[PDB]
RNA sequence: CUGUGUACCAGGAGGGGAACAACCCAGAGAUAGGUUAAGGUCCCCAAGUGUGGAUUAAGUGUAAUCCUCUGAAGGUGGUCUCGAGCCCUAGACAGCCGGGAGGUGAGCUUAGAAGCAGCUACCCUCUAAGAAAAGCGUAACAGCUUACCGGCCGAGGUUUGA
RNA sequence: CACUGUCCCAACGUUGGGCCCGGUGAACUGUACAUUCCAGUGCGGAGUCUGGAGACACCCAGGGGGAAGCAAAGACCCUA
RNA sequence: UAUCGACCGAGUGGCUUGCUACCUCGAUGUCGGUUCCCUCCAUCCUGCCCGUGCAGAAGCGGGCAAGGGUGAGGUUGUUCGCCUAUUAAAGGAGGUCGUGAGCUGGGUUUAGACCGUCGUGAGACAGGUCGGCUGCUAUCUACUGGGUGUGUAGGUGUCU
RNA sequence: GGUAGCCACGCCACACGGGGUAAGAGCUGAACGCAUCUAAGCUCGAAACCCACUUGGAAAAGAGACACCGCCGAGGUCCCG
């Protein structure tokens, strides 16, 4: 299905699971990545920025992480980075798959909510931005237009 | 901004309009340089570009206004001449001017010449497998050359393996 | 899902009305480039027969052998040229400026325009010079006539009148040349313009068959098995779409059918002479028994027997000419049979 | 021909629109005006462009018709006429008291309408009324 | 092709039997198709004197029938014009098989054969008894 | 499709919106003069071819609202404007000319590998420079280069953000 | 299998109409206006509204594109 | 990155299908075909080009481009599709799924009848099967052809 | 069996070349000293565009041009074959 069938706000937040039932399982394998094992104390810290309130739905979520993290193995499969997709995918989508008769959907996929401005992804790294690129391919996969945001470096 | 141009000693310039006229030993050079509000003019002996606007565009013309009046100072002196050659393979290649134009016959085998018509008061000397092409506007003998190799052009086949034809060995 | 197919009929030719003059009318006219000569002639049809022609395409297999090919042949007594009309250039394209007419015309000219009886050659050559000194003047055309009396084979008498342009060298060579030609007489003859083997257009207007439908005016099918049954046997399927709701112009309709000018591109000049080796036992059917200057063009030419037909220099020939071709044969055999 | 014109206007080298716009405005005056030049009057912009607006016009078409102007003359006095109510009386007869030339056949040269003129020296972008009647096949008469 | 050096009017059409005027085992020959050509809306793809047409066997030993093969069609019985005028024709409608060389397939012709088709299968022609 | 609050259409003229139930002005006795509203002032068509200034070259645009007026993700040394860091008349940036040199063909490896297959180290002389060689190139060499230095030239250049 | 214009692909001809003239002489249909065309708009399928384009009037013959043509208060479907 | 190309993401079309129930129930005739006319381009062929895992020949992929062309046949009512031989190629789509006051009437879908299934039965079936009707003299408008008048403002002829 | 006539199944005719472009190949050329097919300029280049060719066309309301004849008579109508 379409990303145009869920990507506005157009409906009330619907993720109470102790009321809905067979919600499908989430597709983001991961939310820590690179050396998950040391801290965020890294030189230079860059966020890929949302510019629009939408909801991305785990389907999104995976293929933007992969296609960034899987990219920053321009690092090593055990480079010195950190990687962190900090928002989870809350919001049950459902689908009205009678006509319009008893149409309440059927649960098919879950997605997160992310306003205009929130920073979807941040990665820590030491003067060695492979990362910048990693976003590039990574806001290429997300419905928003996005910017990438160094929040720590003036080491230009 | 605004430029000068000092013209050399055997070189006389005049203006008329919108067009210039260059004259010197080796013959002389009409050309038309028409921009939104750059004025050329002579002065004494000096050419003058200049114009009130500074924009990238205005300014881009302005440099291509002078190298067209430097190249008019040289060409109507020292001239302007490219080299040639013509490479063969198997099907012995035959220039020749013939008029106003160069006629390639027997070309990779064709039993139709080839030909381009000369542009202006562009002169083509050929002498054994090499050509050379002289002039003093620089635009009509620079064509001319081109025009030649051009004549020569190969889509159908692979190029690295059919080289035959007349090539720009030299360029002023 | 329904097959291609190209339309029926041209849309070239049209609208198909009746012709505005039984005469043809040329369009356009050879290149300035012999020297000066009037750009055409005419003559009056009188029907077909065959010749035998020696064979002389130097790229055919057949070159030097007897061929049998079908002819017209169009009478083409000697004409008059009455006058020198000049046209001058303006903003609005060209106009006529002045004529320069004979005092000796033809003794029946009076059945169709009223003859000069007072008039001034120089005055008007003085115009015309005049213009060509400012550059103002558009080609030069002679106004020209037939003389169907020289005809027996048809009825009229009463000429018929054709402007026809001159072409050639230089405009002032050529203004010299037509207002020779016109002082004379105007007499002028299918020799001083063409050379047999030469290419010529012929236009004529064609044979008229009154009003016909779509079938035959515009090559439309008939209806087919069972459709050719039910009530309708020669009606076109539909008028058009729902949407447009209007009937286009373009769909095959009933109407005029023939009697319409028509110019034939390259029709080769097989031989031109005079007196009755052409004619045929018996007669051409409907016309007559041919007798004097004579034309045998290759082919078909437009219209009946005894409409006037007219000549001129091919404009877009595709072949070089081959000048004077051997006749060997000419049949005479009756064409009743 | 014979025009008694009130006023014969020079468009050479002028707005064509802006040129138009003043004239109709004067014909339903009561003024007769005489257009002169018109094959080098002009009209800025991309030639590529505006070449493509004049042709798609000569291309639409049906039976009904929508006969368009080629030549100078007739492509400035549609112009005009798009500029003035000439379906109605008051209008078609300023229409009438309207003609454009191609050259200039009075004696007068013609006057320039103020704000109309372009300064070929300051522009570079735009077309001669001449260029289009060209492009769009008309025989040169001019 | 090269010019037959006459004027033919197709006698034949796509379902067409004809004769096979050869010894191979053929006696009737269906036309199915006409090498090189193109229709039109509506029109059964004709052939005539001098056409190399695709066939199928309709009468003959059972080695033979059934089989799609390639043939040359030698006489017919709608007239063709020679150069000179004069019309020609023939008693029966034949066409001679042929190979992918354009080789007869078989040993012997049987009938007269028009000189034109000599102008485009001379090996054709050269096993011809009699060249009309 | 189905709620809710409200004003409108329905049952609301007249002015505007090309036309146009509910968008804008406006709620309206007759008649008359005047001044505005919305919306307009190049012509069609009443009023500006108004003023100071900027941007745009696509006819973008000349389209408030909208079933009705599209234009997106992704890209842009098109162009205008603003800012930050750094380099620069002790001569920058680019171009052109010249120099690019010895130990040494480094060691190991291997038949061989000599800047450049691999691994390891990556040193010192001359000097204004010149890597235990960044990129081609050879079977390997060679050869072209380039880093680096000097000259000619002479004014801004370069990097990044909005 | 045989035969053939069913078809390729249409042609010519025959008789009766059709067309012109004397005489006779209805019906269907009609809110009005009406020379339209391309677009748009509008209850979303306009000769009549908007913007353009085109348009001198009247008459003869024609084949029927449109008048969501004319004909019968849809017989399908739902509702009572 | 010749070529193929998953995931995910952004769109355009209005050709399929679905949804809605705005228009029409004092009627807008249904599928397919046929005939005849116009068009669209997301191009199958033809013209001119670029790249190649381009020697050539031939392919493969891409670009401009809608002038012209895109046909004949076997089963089936078919649309579609499968199949055969030809072909430069035998492209797709819109026009009330163009076209019944043009045709056809094979399919659909009345009244007769049989079979299977279902039903106690009448009878039914989003199953199959045989049979089963196609009205009208054109008022306006539209176009194809033909005339009579008026305007421009005596006549003939030729032209633009 | 077949004349005329009408017909096709018969027979005749239906370019070459200019001009301007697209994709593309290039020249000169700056912004940006170099480079650069492009920004100004230019040389080329499609069955496509324009012309060339054919057909219609003075009701083109700017309702056209030329020549001659005529205004007591040019020309036309009716009539007749
Ligand atoms: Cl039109
Ligand atoms: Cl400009
Ligand atoms: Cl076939
Ligand atoms: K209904
Ligand atoms: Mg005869
Ligand atoms: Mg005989
Ligand atoms: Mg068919
Ligand atoms: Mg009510
Ligand atoms: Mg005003
Ligand atoms: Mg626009
Ligand atoms: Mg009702
Ligand atoms: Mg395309
Ligand atoms: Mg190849
Ligand atoms: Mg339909
Ligand atoms: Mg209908
Ligand atoms: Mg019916
Ligand atoms: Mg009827
Ligand atoms: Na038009
Ligand atoms: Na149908
Ligand atoms: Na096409
Ligand atoms: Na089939
Ligand atoms: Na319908
Ligand atoms: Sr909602
Ligand atoms: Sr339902
Ligand atoms: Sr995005
Ligand atoms: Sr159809
Ligand atoms: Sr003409
Ligand atoms: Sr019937
Ligand atoms: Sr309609
Ligand atoms: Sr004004
Ligand atoms: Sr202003
Ligand atoms: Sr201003
Ligand atoms: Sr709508
Ligand atoms: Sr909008
Ligand atoms: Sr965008
Ligand atoms: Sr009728
Ligand atoms: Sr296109
Ligand atoms: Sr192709
Ligand atoms: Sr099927
Ligand atoms: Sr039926
Ligand atoms: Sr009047
Ligand atoms: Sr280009
Ligand atoms: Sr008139």
């Amino acid at each position: 299905k379409p990303g145009a069938m869920y990507r506005n706000s157009s409906k009330p937040a619907y993720t109470r699971r102790e009321y809905i039932s067979g919600i499908p399982g989430k597709k983001i394998a991961q939310f820590d990545m690179g050396n998950n094992g040391a801290g965020p104390t890294y030189p230079a810290q860059v966020e890929l920025v949302v510019e629009k309130p939408v909801q991305i739905r785990h389907n999104a979520l995976e293929a933007a992480r992969v296609a960034a993290n899987r990219y920053v193995q321009n690092s090593g499969a055990a480079a010195n980075y950190k990687f962190r997709i900090r928002k989870f995918p809350f919001h049950v989508i459902r689908e009205n798959k009678d006509g319009m008769r008893a149409p309440f959907g059927k649960p098919v996929g879950t997605a997160a909510r992310v306003h205009g401005a929130n920073h979807i992804f941040i990665a820590w790294v030491n003067p060695d931005p492979n990362v910048e690129e990693a976003w590039r391919r990574a806001k290429m996969k997300v419905t928003p237009t996005i910017n990438i945001d160094s929040s720590p470096a003036g080491n230009a | 901004p605004r430029v000068e141009l000092e013209i050399p000693e055997d070189v006389d310039a005049e203006q008329d309009h919108l067009d210039i006229t260059v004259e010197g030993d080796n013959g002389s050079v009409t050309r038309r340089l028409w921009y939104p509000d750059i004025d050329v003019s002579v002065d004494g002996d000096t050419v003058v570009i200049e114009s009130d606007e500074d924009n990238a565009k205005t300014m881009s013309t302005i440099g291509t206004f002078q190298s067209h009046i430097e190249n008019m100072f040289h060409g109507v002196t020292e001239g302007w001449e490219y080299g040639m050659e013509v490479f063969y393979s198997h099907f012995p290649m035959q220039v020749n001017v013939e008029g106003d134009e160069v006629v390639i016959e027997n070309f990779l085998g064709e039993k139709a010449p080839r030909r381009t018509t000369i542009h202006g008061d562009t002169d083509v000397e050929i002498d054994g497998e090499e050509l050379t092409v002289s002039g003093p506007d620089i635009e009509a003998v620079g064509q001319t050359a081109a025009d030649i190799e051009q004549l020569t052009r190969i889509n159908d086949k692979d190029v690295r393996v059919f080289q035959d034809g007349v090539y720009i060995t030299r360029k002023p | 899902p329904q097959p291609s197919r190209p339309r029926k009929g041209s849309l070239g030719f049209g609208p198909r009305k009746r012709s505005t003059s039984e005469t043809p009318r040329f369009n356009s006219w050879p290149s300035d480039d012999g020297q000066p000569g009037v750009q055409g002639f005419a003559g009056y049809k009188a029907g077909m027969t065959h010749v035998v022609l020696v064979n002389d395409e130097p790229n055919s297999p057949r070159e030097g052998m007897e061929e049998t090919v079908p002819v017209t042949v169009i009478e083409t007594p000697p004409m008059r040229a009455v006058a020198l009309r000049a046209y001058e250039d303006t903003p609005y394209g060209q106009r006529p400026l002045t004529e320069v007419w004979t005092d000796e015309f033809h003794s029946e000219l009076d059945r169709t325009l009223d003859v000069p009886e007072d008039h001034d050659p120089d005055a008007a050559e003085e115009q015309i010079r005049d213009a060509h000194e400012a550059g103002d003047l558009g080609d030069l055309r002679l106004i020209t006539h037939t003389v169907p009396d020289a005809v027996p084979s048809v009825p009229k008498k009463k000429p018929d009148v054709m402007e026809t342009r001159v072409g050639g060298g230089s405009v002032s060579d050529r203004l010299d040349h037509a207002l020779d030609i016109v002082e004379d007489g105007g007499e002028h003859a299918m020799n001083d313009i063409f050379r047999a083997g030469e290419y010529a257009d012929v236009a004529g207007v064609t044979k008229g068959k009154g009003t016909q439908g779509p079938v035959k005016r515009w090559g439309v099918q008939k209806r087919k098995g069972k459709h050719a049954r039910q009530g309708w046997r020669r009606r076109i399927g539909n008028l058009g779409p729902w949407n447009p709701s209007r009937v286009r112009s373009t769909v095959p309709q009933q109407g005029q059918t023939g009697y319409h000018q028509r110019t034939e591109l390259n029709k080769r000049l097989i031989d031109i002479g005079e007196g009755d080796e052409p004619t045929v036992d018996g007669g051409f059917v409907n016309y007559g028994e041919v007798d004097g200057p004579y034309t045998l063009v290759k082919g078909s030419v437009p219209g009946p027997d005894k409409r006037l037909v007219r000549f001129r220099p091919a404009v877009r020939p595709n072949d070089q000419p081959r000048l004077d071709p051997e006749v060997r044969y000419v049949s005479n055999e009756s064409n009743q049979g | 021909a014979e025009f008694d014109a009130d006023v014969i206007v020079d468009a050479r080298d002028c707005i064509m629109g802006r040129v138009a716009s003043q004239v109709a405005e004067q014909a339903l005056d009561g003024e007769t005006v005489a257009v002169v030049n018109a094959e080098r009057a002009v009209i800025t912009g991309r030639e590529e462009q505006i070449v493509e607006k004049y042709e798609k016009r000569v291309d639409i078409g049906n039976d009904n018709g929508y006969f368009y102007p080629k030549r100078p003359d007739g492509i400035f006095k549609r112009t005009i006429r798009g500029m003035l109510p000439h379906k109605k009386q008051r209008g078609r007869e300023a229409f009438e008291s309207v003609r454009v030339y191609l050259g200039n056949p009075y004696d007068e040269d013609g006057e320039v309408l103020d704000g109309t003129s372009l300064d070929r020296l300051s522009n570079i972008k735009f077309v001669t009324l001449g260029e289009i009647s060209e492009t769009l096949g008309a025989n040169k008469t001019w | 092709m090269e010019a037959l050096g006459a004027d033919v009017t197709q006698g034949l059409e796509k379902g067409s039997l004809i004769t096979c005027a050869d010894n191979t085992g053929a006696r009737e020959l269906k036309v199915i198709s006409v090498h090189g050509y193109s229709g039109t809306k509506n029109r059964h793809p004709k052939a005539g004197l001098g056409d190399k047409i695709t066939v199928s066997v309709t009468k003959g030993t059972p080695e033979m029938r059934r089989q799609v093969l390639e043939a040359v069609v030698v006489r017919q019985r709608k007239p063709i014009r020679r150069p000179d005028g004069t019309r020609v024709k023939f008693e029966d409608n034949a066409a001679v098989i042929v190979d992918e060389n354009e080789d007869p397939r078989g040993t012997e012709l049987k009938g007269p054969i028009a000189r034109e088709v000599a102008q485009r299968f001379g090996s054709v022609a050269s096993a011809a008894t009699m060249i009309v």
